[PDB]
């Protein structure tokens, strides 16, 4: 974005409402699930 | 406009609004298409095609010389010497396997890859017996370096031409004619989108018309220039904001004759060609547009596109061709010029 | 107390702002254009990042690839050679670790090739990934090489350095007024076919209703053949007289203290060694021009050779001047 | 002594001293810039020195790196058999000297990789050195390739050749004065879109008491359409006629010795072989201005093909003429 032909200012939300619901919650949940898997893995690895 | 509907072909459009030179050359002395032409087409390809030709060329060279190596390792009685499984390889040492451990075309192909791209896995080296193999190795390396250099040149030249993206110079799709400062004026709007400036800019306005001559000759497509009416007679122009490039006509220019009714049947066509060199690239660019009689919405006047924002001017580009139909005199091109007794025919 | 918006900021760099431009778009090829012109700091990192990425990616395509054809197991179970002979089906000889695989990866996309990891011809998928890795390596290598050459080609041109004096003056030469800035030069090479143009920006109504909002007239400069060329070695003083034809002709002694004027000056030309066109812009708002003081001499004949002095680039001294307007001074002899 | 300082020396150069300006600071980019534009008697030297320095430095690093991990000791003690060098424990295999390590470094840098000096995945630090040296090697290779290609692209840009004359001749021509000189060309190419300019430098003190130390007045060049372009195949005779309003209008026709004057000629063009702009220039001081002499016809048909000989390029012939400035030619019909 350092050289192009567009409105220079940074202001947008093109199709965000059905995607904000998607990512912002989905990734966090996903990051939560990845944390959970990390926990299960670490404790299991200590066990084995 | 059913007459125009059947007259869609009959049309005085010397250059299409896109900018191309809609014409037709024929009866020319086409000498041919010499070889080097193809190479030039190699330079001006697009990325998908360039990548395809690149990869295909490398693979074709590898496979071809692999086939050659396969024949070579065949003729020297090498494949048989390996195929003799009396031992792991009973008599495969003295027989001077022409290329060490080349068993089948797949293996020879692995060797071709290993010798062209300078990998060299060592497990399969050229030996000191067969001069033919050495000849083919020399040929392999020479052709490899030439192909490598040519393909590198192609890819580089498609990289060094990344400054060029697209010419973006914008005209008012329509013209405008009006009265300003006491006399008839011809207008047009010119704007730019690129951030970079255009140095040493210049414009030229020409009338294309079919002419007649008192001596008797007729020049079918006659071109004549017209002044560009700047304050001190100079075809220079500074382009920060878009503006209105007005070529007002008095007598010498061919606008004295213009009658308002005649515009539909008018045969004159205005062409605009402007050019300049781009500051940050170094390329001389030239943009051309055509003003046909059907697009000259007479009598109008142009709109204003500059507003005071907070401390910095704001500019619109939506309102380019929008005009407010300010009242103007009619067909005064000769009446007002050849001043009547009133000397104020308007 | 904000300054009325200026068309060209005093340090060049035209500060306009046009919007509602139809977003042309963001061409897929645009990243490459942006990629070509980077600070050397980045093009010495994106190099490393691209190479290291490609290496690691093909390595992972590769440690796993050694496992699938049975390579990891033969070496591990017994001795590599003491207990048993080779399985002989190893895809790449002696490729022991997802560490060893990474090491092997370095040979294919970097063209070094050690030899202790040969490529057997059994596993066809291995041959497929070898072709693919080699092609990608060549394409990445060529693109990076072209980028490095572009940023070594443009090490000659650096920056426009053409210096105008801070503010203008207005004085009298041969019983008539004038207007002066002071252009100059810095580096060794002269400019070629350098040209100068003076434009005045103003809000012009028209006697027929139309009011051009920000309208730019061009005015002639002074030269004895009325030609805009110039040739500079030491700073010159490019006057542009004011007369009945000129637009500044209605300026006044008091009115310039609160006035709507904008005299931009543009200078074009090339540079001999680089052979590249260039231009430079700057200005003079109403606040910036102070009447009656001409500039000060520069060239001094030293004992040996001429000397051009910069210590007083923009220095000014007052001198006699009448306070009337241009039309006032030429209004009448007795006037 | 007493030599009045010439503005630009007769042999094509500019000689006005740059004094007292601030120091912009030698930015680091200048170093690379000066690497780019070198003559070939240094480029190959720096090239080779850079390669050798990189090779030797990384070889020393490998030797140290086969030191701390005790490879070197191990190779030395077990001379009789070596037991496969302790199952190749050493981080770099088969390196067991410095010179041998140097050979290994040459192998890795220049992409040879013989094979006896295999590298194992035994110790990480060795892998780190391999990656580091590899990437640095690629950068040095790319930089030097860029240098050599930049030099290759400037083969045509070689030097400047434009043959002026050491003598300006003021002889009469078509019922007036003139100040002619001869302009030549050596290379087979024809300069596209050439232009000529003539400037006069002398001290002047303006009527309003302002003095201007030097002051470039311009003078028109004669051309029947007043066009400064020109078409230079043969030698040509530029002639800047002396109208009533020209600066040279009051010369001391035969007391033209103690006169504070200088004439500068500048020729601009672009060469149709490269496309590079170029410019030549020169100056005539008072002492190098023959009077009354006119230039000598050169162009001579030889055998039906036009011949031009430079043997008589810039030699003049004395021919009687009036001896009074044009003003002394303008007062009366017969003065
Ligand atoms: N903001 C803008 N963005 C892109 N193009 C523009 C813009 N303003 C004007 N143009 C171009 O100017 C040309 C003529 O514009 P005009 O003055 O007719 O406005 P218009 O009637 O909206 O144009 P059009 O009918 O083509 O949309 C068109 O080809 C258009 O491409
Ligand atoms: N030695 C110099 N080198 C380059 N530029 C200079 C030098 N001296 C003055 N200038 C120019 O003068 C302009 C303004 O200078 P600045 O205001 O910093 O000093 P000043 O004396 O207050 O102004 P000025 O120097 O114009 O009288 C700047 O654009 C700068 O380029
Ligand atoms: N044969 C020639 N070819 C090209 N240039 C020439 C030739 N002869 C003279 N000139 C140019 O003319 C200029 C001055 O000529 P002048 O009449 O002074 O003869 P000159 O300089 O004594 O000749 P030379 O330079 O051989 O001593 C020199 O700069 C030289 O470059
Ligand atoms: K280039």
């Amino acid at each position: 974005g350092s050289q192009s032909s567009k409105v220079q200012i940074h202001h947008n939300t093109w199709l965000h409402f059905p995607g904000h619901n998607l990512r912002w919650i989905l990734t966090f949940a996903l990051l939560f699930v990845h944390v959970c898997e990390i926990a299960e893995g670490i404790v299991s690895d200590s066990q084995r | 406009r059913k007459p125009r509907i059947r007259d869609r072909l009959p049309k005085a459009r010397f250059i299409a609004k896109s900018g191309a030179c809609n014409l037709a050359h024929k009866n020319i002395r086409e000498q041919g298409r010499f070889l080097q032409d193809i190479f030039t087409t190699l330079v001006d390809l697009k990325w998908r095609h360039t990548l395809v030709i690149f990869t295909m060329s490398f693979l074709c060279s590898w496979l071809l010389f692999a086939i050659m190596w396969w024949l070579v390792a065949f003729a020297h009685g090498d494949i048989y010497a390996y195929m003799e499984k009396g031992i792991t390889e009973k008599s495969g040492l003295e027989s001077a396997v022409c290329v060490t451990n080349v068993r089948s075309f797949t293996s020879a192909f692995l060797f071709s890859i290993e010798v062209q791209v300078t990998i060299g896995f060592g497990g399969r080296m050229m030996t000191e017996e067969c001069p033919l193999a050495i000849t083919v190795l020399i040929l392999q390396n020479i052709v490899g370096l030439i192909i490598n250099a040519v393909m590198l040149g192609c890819i580089f030249m498609k990289t060094a031409q990344a400054h060029r993206r697209a010419e973006t110079l914008i005209f008012s799709r329509h013209a405008v004619i009006a009265v300003r400062n006491g006399k008839l004026c011809f207008m047009f709007r010119v704007g730019d989108l690129r951030k970079s400036m255009i140095i040493s800019a210049s414009v030229r306005i020409q009338v294309v018309k079919k002419t007649t001559t008192p001596e008797g000759e007729v020049v079918p497509i006659h071109q004549q220039d017209i002044p560009v009416d700047n304050p001190i007679e100079s075809n220079n122009i500074f382009l920060v904001a878009p503006l209105i490039i007005c070529h007002v006509i008095d007598k010498r220019s061919p606008l004295y004759d213009i009658s308002a009714t005649d515009l539909v049947n008018q045969d004159l066509e205005v062409i605009v060609i402007l050019e300049g060199v781009v500051e940050t690239t170094g390329i001389t660019t030239q943009a051309r547009t055509s003003y046909i009689a059907e697009e000259i919405q007479w009598g109008h006047r142009f709109v204003s596109i500059v507003t005071e924002e907070e401390g910095v001017y704001s500019v619109d580009y939506s309102k380019f061709g929008n005009t407010v139909r300010v009242a103007a005199p009619r067909c005064s091109a000769r009446e007002l010029d050849e001043k009547p007794s009133i000397l104020i025919q308007t």
